[PDB]
C-alpha cells in the first residue's frame, strides 16, 4: 500500500513529467540509438539515419528481467558450508510475452512485420564478410534498456485475409550483451600508451617514420657541426671520416655514429619526435 | 558533400576516396547541382583489411597478395619433370601424396 | 600443405582436411650421406637448398669437420645438428629460421592478465629425475659421457 | 556404455592424430 | 626504383600519431586522446 | 592543457592546470559540435532538432544525457528539460567533477575581457 | 560537411572552414583564436595546392619554368654526354 | 623447470601478438608467476562456432 | 567481442566463414612442435571430398 | 484495441481486399509453388502438373511460428557479463 | 534465503524505479578486490535487529508492468540470497 | 587528520604517509583550516604502479616501480613476494659477529 | 633525382613559421612566437 | 592406399558373402569408392541386444 | 567426474585388451 | 562431445601419469 511505503527511499527517487502524448516502444540499431530522424523518411541504402529497426504496434502489458550470478561452489569435507568463489555476473534477459498485433478490421497484412523480425537471424554481411546480426537497443520514451540482441522470437496467428496473417500474439526475448567498444582498438591502444599504463622497454611510445628519421638526422647533424669542437677526439676523428653515417633506432631513436668500416662506433645522444637529446657530458 | 556521402553510404568519414575513385573526379572542383554521382555500396566491396604473417623473421610485415611473400610454397619440394608442371598449372599440386616402389 | 583428408558419406557430409608445415617435407624420406668441412649454417643451407626452401640463420654456427648421416631424415639430422650446437628450428611459410637457444632470444614481449581473457591456468611443476623421460633428456642433464678416448 | 566405448576409442585415435601431427 | 606512395595507408591512425606527438612533445603532460579533448577537432580537421 | 573555447590571453591561448576547468571546458566543446559538424569524426556532437512540436522533448534530453556520460567519463551529469512560453526548451545540464570533493570556482570567469 | 570545391576554392581555408559552426556563441568560429592558430596551416596546404595544380605544366618543357629543365632532361634521353648545363634554357626548351 | 597451460578467450592482440617468438608476462596472478618471461612452446587456434 | 573472418584457399577454390567451414583448428609450434592446420567443412554429396 | 494502436505502422503495411471466396490452405510441392494446375486432373506419372500434395479439409484455427536463434556464451572469469557471440540464425517451425 | 514478490510501486508519485533497478543490478560487477580476486560486495541483510549472514545476491528477476516516459514504475522482485563463509577479520599475519 | 583522511578514503590508519607523500606535508606541521588536501583513492593507486622490462644476464624481468610508500602499502604482509624470496634472506641465519 | 621542391616540411621549421605567422595575422596580439615555448604542443601537434 | 570403416546391420549375406576373401564393391556413395574392388582386412559382427 | 575418469581407464583397457586379442 | 573428449583425454593423462608414479 502507500501507507507501508518507505517514503525514505521514494523520496530519493527522480520525478518524470507525463509525456504529452502516448508513446510506443521500438527497437534501434545500435550507435544510431542516440540519433534523430536525419530524413523525414527512411532510405535504407544508408546507414546510421535513426529509424528504428522495427515499431511496436502495441505496448507490452509487462516486461520480464532475469539476471543469474553466477558464483562456483567448492565442498570441503567436513566444513560447516561450502566456499563460494565468485565466477562471472552474467548476462540480463529481457522476455515480453503475448504482444498484440490486430490489422483484422484494417484488412492489412501483418507479413511485413514478421518478416521485419525474422530478418534478425541472417548474418549482416558488411564489406563482403559476413557479420553478426543487428545489435539492437529497446528504446521506450526516454528510457533504453541495453545493447542487446534478438535471442527468440515466436509469433501464435489466429486470424488471416488471403492467407496473410492479421491477429497474432508475439513472444520475444533480448539479451543484454557487453557494450562495444566505441574507441578504436588503435586508439585504445595509444591511449593506453600515453598514460604510461602499459608495459615499457625502452621504447618509445611512437615509433619514428621515415620522415622523422629524415628530420632526426638533420638535427643530430647540426647539433655535431656546431658542437664539432667540443667533441671527444674519438668522436671528432671518426666524424672527419668522409664515410662515416648517422643512424637512428626506429623504436628507441637512439642516435649512433657508423665509421668507414661500417660497424657501430659511438652513441650520440636520443631523438623522440621532436627534439634531440645529446647524450650527458 | 563527398564526406557527408561517404559517412552515410559507406559509414567511414575516410572513405570518400572510393566515392571519388568511382567517379574520376577532383573532389577540389564543383559539382553542378542535379548532377549523377556513383557511391559504391560497402555490401559489395572488397575489404580493405591489411594482411599480415604475424610470424616472419622480421616479426610482422605486410603483404599484399600473398602469392609473391614467403608463403608461397609452390617451388617447395619441386621435381623439375614435366608431369610435376602442368599439374602446378591446372591444380597446383605441389606435394605428392606417394612415393612408393611397389 | 594439404597431407589428409577425411570424410563421413551418408548422413553428416562433412569433409576433414589437414595440413602441415613445410618441415613435414624434410622428413619425408630416409637418407644415408656424409658432410666433412662444413658449418651448421652451410650444411642447413645445401638442406634446404635440396627443397627449394629459404633459410633464416644470422650466426654462422661452428664448423663440422666430420660426420655422417645414417638412416635420417634430412629433419632429423638438422634437428641433431641444431642440438648439438645449441640450435633450434623454427618454419613460418616457406622459410626455416634457425636461433640460437638463449634465455634471452625473444626480441618482442607480449603481456596479458589473468582478470581479462584468461579462462585457464595449470601450472605445474616436477623434480628431475633420470628413471623418466627419454635418453637425450639425461644426456641434457648432467648425464653424458665425460670421459672419451682419443 | 558400448556406444561411448567406441565414442571415447574414436575420441582417442582423433587425439593421438592430432599428436602425430603436432609433433616436428 | 619502385614508384612512391603519394596517399596515407590510414588517416585515423594519423590522428591517434599526432595526438600521441602531443603527449610526446609536452612530456606526458597532454593525455586527451577523445573528440571531447581540445586538439583532437584540430587534428582530425 | 588547453581548454575548449580558443582565447588568446596575454599572447598564448589560455593554459589552465585545474581540471576542473578543463573538464567544464570538455563539456562545452561536446555541446558545441552537433553532429556531423566535425569531419573526422561525423558521430560526434549533440543531435539537435529545432522545428518540431514538442511531444517527445524528453528523448533529447535523455539521448543528451547519455552522450555526456559516454564520452566525459570524468564527471557525473543530469539533464532536465523545461517548456518555456514561445518556443524555448530550456536545457539544463547539471554536472559535478569527481576529482574534486567541493565545488570550485574560476578565477578566469571573473576576470572582465 | 563541407564539399571541397568551397573550402579550397572559395573560402580557401581547408582547415578553418571546417571548424563546426552550427551552435553559435560557443562555437570555434565565434573565437578569433582558432581563425588565427588554424591561419599558418590553411597558408601551407593552399600553396601546396596551387603548386600541384601547376605541376602539369611543370612536365612542359615550353612552359615550364627553369628548375624543371634539368629534371626532365633525363626522360627525354639527354644525360651527360649529350645533355650540358651551360646550355642556354631557349635552347634547352627547344631541345 | 616450469610448465603453464593457458586456456583463453582469443582477441586480435592475442592472435598476432602471441607466437612462439615472443615473450610471456602474466599479471594479475601469483606471485611465482608475475614478473618472469615465460617462453611459448606451442599456440592453438580453436573455432568451433562463434 | 569477437567478429571472425575465416577464409581458407585449397587447390584452386576457397572456403569463407558462413559458406561451409563448420570448424577450424591451428597449430604454432617452435622446435619440438610443428604448424599444423585441421579444419572441417561441411561437403553436399561429398564433392570436395571427391 | 484501437485507439491504443500505433497508426504510424499500421497505416504503412500493405492492404489486402478480401476474396470473396472460404479459401482453403493446402500443401504443395516446392518448385511446384509457381505452377497452375496445368492438367484438369492429376497424372502421377508426369512431374511438375501443379497439384496440391495434401489438400485441408478444415483451415487451421491458429498457426504458431518458432524461431530460436543461436548465440553462444561464453563465461570469463571476473567480469560482470558473459560475452555472447552469434553461431547461426536457425529454422522457423 | 529468497524473498518472492517484492513490491515496488511509485505510479501515483510519478518516480522512475530506474536508479533502485540498476542499484540492485550493479550487484554482479566486481567490485572488492580481495587479493588478486576481484568479487561483488559481500552482503548483510539486516532487518531492525535481526542479521542474517555474510551472503551474496544469486539471483534476481523484475517484472515491470506500469511504465512512465518508459522509465518503469511498478514491479514484482525476486531475489535469492546464499550465505558464504565468513570473511577473515585478522588479516594472516596475526 | 591525516588518519581520518586514511581510514574512510585508504581503509587502513597506516596509509597515511601515503597522503603526506601525495601533498608534501609535514605531518608534524599544522594543516590551516580551509587548506586544500589531495586524498588518493584505493582503486586508483594501482594505476600508479609503473611496470616495465628490466634486462639481466639470467633474463628479461617485469618490474614494478613507484613512489616507496605505495610499494611498502601494496607489499603490507608480504602477500605478493614470493616465498622463495622470504627464504632466501633467511638462509643466511647465523651472521658472522666480531668480539672485542 | 633531382626534383625541385615543392614546399617545406622541416618539422622544426614549420613550428616557427607558424608561431611567427599566427603573429602576423593577429596583428601582434600573439606574441608567443618561442619555438619551444608554451605553444609548443599545438604547433608540434 | 585408401581406408573405410564400415559400420552396418549384419544380415546373412553380410556375414556369409563378407568374408576377408572377396571383394567389396559398396556402390551408390563417392565416386571413387563406385567400381573399385576394396580389400576386406578384417569382419566383426557384433551381437548386442537384438 | 572421478567416476567417470575411472570408467574411461576401464574402457581403454579393455580396448587395449580387445586390440591385444585382435592381432595376430 | 569436444568437451568431454577433451575431460577423456586429460583423465587418461592423469592416469599415466598416476601410472608413473603408481610403479617404481
Amino acid at each position: 500500500s502507500k501507507f507501508l511505503k518507505n517514503r525514505a527511499v521514494v523520496n530519493g527517487l527522480p520525478v518524470i513529467k507525463n509525456p504529452g502524448k502516448y508513446q510506443h516502444c521500438y527497437l534501434i540499431e545500435y550507435e544510431d540509438s542516440t540519433n534523430v530522424k536525419q530524413t523525414p523518411t527512411e532510405n535504407k541504402n544508408k546507414q546510421q539515419q535513426g529509424f528504428p529497426v522495427y515499431l511496436f504496434m502495441m505496448n507490452p502489458e509487462n516486461i520480464t528481467y532475469n539476471l543469474p550470478i553466477n558464483y562456483q561452489e567448492i565442498a570441503i569435507p567436513f566444513t560447516a558450508k561450502n566456499q563460494l568463489n565468485y565466477s562471472n555476473g552474467g548476462n540480463i534477459v529481457m522476455t515480453m510475452s503475448n504482444l498484440i498485433l490486430d490489422t483484422m478490421d484494417e484488412k492489412r497484412s501483418l507479413q511485413p512485420l514478421i518478416d521485419r523480425l525474422i530478418a534478425l537471424r541472417e548474418p549482416t554481411v558488411k564489406k563482403g564478410l559476413k557479420s553478426h546480426p543487428k545489435i539492437l537497443a529497446f528504446k521506450w520514451g526516454s528510457n533504453t534498456f541495453a545493447p542487446c540482441v534478438l535471442t527468440n522470437i515466436s509469433f501464435d496467428v489466429t486470424r488471416w485475409i488471403d492467407g496473410y496473417p492479421t491477429k497474432a500474439r508475439v513472444n520475444m526475448s533480448l539479451k543484454e550483451i557487453q557494450k562495444p567498444s566505441s574507441d578504436s582498438k588503435a586508439l585504445e591502444e595509444a591511449k593506453k600508451k600515453v598514460k604510461v599504463e602499459t608495459v615499457q622497454n625502452g621504447n618509445l611510445k611512437k615509433t619514428l617514420s621515415e620522415k622523422q628519421l629524415i628530420d632526426g638526422v638533420k638535427r643530430v647533424t647540426e647539433y655535431l657541426k656546431k658542437n664539432i669542437s667540443f667533441q671527444p677526439r674519438t668522436i671528432q676523428n671518426i666524424l672527419s671520416d668522409p664515410k662515416s653515417v648517422i643512424k637512428i633506432d626506429k623504436d628507441t631513436g637512439q642516435v649512433s655514429l657508423f665509421n668507414g668500416n661500417g660497424e657501430f662506433a659511438a652513441l650520440v645522444g636520443t631523438y623522440n619526435g621532436d627534439i634531440f637529446s645529446p647524450s650527458r657530458q | 558533400s563527398l564526406n557527408k556521402l561517404a559517412t552515410e553510404y559507406l559509414g567511414d568519414s575516410f572513405a570518400w576516396q572510393i566515392i571519388a575513385d568511382a567517379n574520376g573526379i577532383d573532389p577540389t572542383k564543383e559539382i553542378d547541382i542535379g548532377a549523377g554521382l556513383k557511391v559504391p555500396d560497402q555490401k559489395a566491396l572488397e575489404n580493405s583489411i591489411k594482411k599480415f604473417i604475424v610470424n616472419s623473421p622480421t616479426g610482422k610485415q605486410l603483404i599484399s597478395d600473398a602469392k609473391q611473400s614467403i608463403l608461397n610454397l609452390i617451388g617447395v619440394g619441386d621435381s623439375n619433370t614435366e608431369f610435376s608442371k602442368t599439374l602446378k598449372d591446372c591444380i597446383g599440386k605441389v606435394v605428392n601424396f606417394s612415393f612408393d616402389n611397389t | 600443405l594439404h597431407t589428409g583428408t577425411k570424410h563421413n558419406a551418408i548422413i553428416s557430409d562433412t569433409t576433414t582436411f589437414t595440413g602441415q608445415s613445410v618441415n613435414w617435407v624434410l622428413n619425408r624420406r630416409v637418407k644415408n650421406t656424409r658432410y666433412t668441412g662444413v658449418t651448421l649454417k652451410g650444411l642447413a643451407a645445401t638442406i634446404t637448398r635440396q627443397y627449394g626452401l629459404d633459410l633464416d640463420m644470422s650466426e654462422e654456427g661452428e664448423m663440422i669437420e666430420n660426420i655422417s648421416q645414417v638412416s635420417q631424415t634430412d629433419w632429423q639430422f638438422l634437428e641433431k645438428m641444431t642440438a648439438i650446437q645449441g640450435f633450434g628450428m623454427r618454419t613460418v611459410g616457406k622459410v626455416l629460421q634457425i636461433y640460437k637457444i638463449t634465455v634471452n632470444a625473444k626480441k618482442l614481449n607480449y603481456t596479458i592478465s589473468v582478470v581479462d581473457n584468461v579462462k585457464s591456468l595449470i601450472v605445474t611443476d616436477q623434480a628431475q629425475t633420470d628413471a623418466t623421460g627419454s635418453s637425450q633428456k639425461i644426456e641434457h642433464y648432467g648425464g653424458r659421457m665425460t670421459t672419451v678416448v682419443d | 556404455p558400448q556406444a561411448i566405448a567406441k565414442q571415447i576409442a574414436d575420441i582417442i585415435n582423433s587425439q593421438w592424430q592430432g599428436t602425430l601431427t603436432d609433433y616436428a | 626504383l619502385n614508384a612512391p606512395q603519394l596517399v596515407v595507408d590510414d588517416y585515423e591512425q594519423l590522428i591517434i600519431d599526432s595526438l600521441v606527438h602531443t603527449n610526446v612533445v609536452s612530456n606526458g603532460e597532454f593525455t586527451d586522446l577523445d573528440a571531447s579533448g581540445f586538439m583532437r577537432p584540430f587534428a582530425g580537421t | 592543457m588547453y581548454v575548449y573555447p580558443p582565447r588568446i590571453i596575454n599572447g598564448t591561448l589560455y593554459k589552465s592546470t585545474d581540471l576542473a576547468e578543463y573538464t567544464r571546458g570538455k563539456i562545452l566543446q561536446t555541446l558545441s559540435i552537433v553532429r556531423g559538424e566535425l569531419v573526422a569524426d561525423p558521430f560526434f556532437g549533440v543531435p539537435l532538432r529545432l522545428f518540431s512540436n514538442i511531444n517527445d522533448y524528453q528523448s533529447d534530453v535523455s539521448k543528451i544525457q547519455i552522450i555526456l556520460e559516454e564520452e566525459i567519463t570524468e564527471a557525473q551529469f543530469i539533464v532536465t528539460g523545461d517548456l518555456k512560453n514561445n518556443g524555448i526548451v530550456s536545457l539544463t545540464v547539471y554536472w559535478a567533477y569527481l576529482g574534486t570533493e567541493n565545488i570550485e570556482n574560476f578565477e578566469i570567469d571573473t576576470s572582465n575581457i | 560537411s563541407k564539399d571541397a570545391f568551397t573550402a579550397w576554392n572559395v573560402d580557401r581555408r581547408p582547415i578553418y572552414s571546417r571548424m563546426p559552426k552550427e551552435q553559435v556563441g560557443t562555437s570555434y568560429h565565434d573565437y578569433i583564436a582558432t581563425d588565427w592558430l588554424t591561419a599558418y596551416w590553411d597558408k601551407i596546404f593552399i600553396e601546396c595546392y596551387d603548386k600541384l595544380e601547376d605541376l602539369p605544366r611543370q612536365f612542359d618543357p615550353l612552359q615550364c619554368d627553369e628548375e624543371y629543365l634539368d629534371f626532365l632532361a633525363p626522360l627525354c634521353g639527354w644525360t651527360a654526354p649529350y645533355w650540358s648545363g651551360d646550355y642556354p634554357p631557349e635552347s634547352k626548351r627547344v631541345l | 623447470e616450469f610448465q603453464l597451460q593457458l586456456e583463453l578467450h582469443t582477441s586480435q592482440s592475442d592472435l598476432e601478438n602471441l607466437t612462439p617468438d615472443t615473450a610471456l608476462y602474466i599479471e594479475n596472478t601469483l606471485p611465482f608467476i608475475v614478473g618472469k618471461s615465460w617462453f611459448i612452446e606451442s599456440v592453438r587456434h580453436s573455432f568451433s562456432e562463434g | 567481442m569477437q567478429d571472425p573472418i575465416i577464409k581458407i584457399l585449397i587447390g584452386n577454390d576457397t572456403f569463407l566463414l558462413g559458406q561451409e567451414i563448420i570448424d577450424l583448428d591451428f597449430q604454432i609450434g617452435e622446435g619440438k612442435k610443428q604448424n599444423n592446420i585441421n579444419f572441417t567443412i561441411f561437403d553436399k554429396d561429398g564433392f570436395f571430398a571427391d
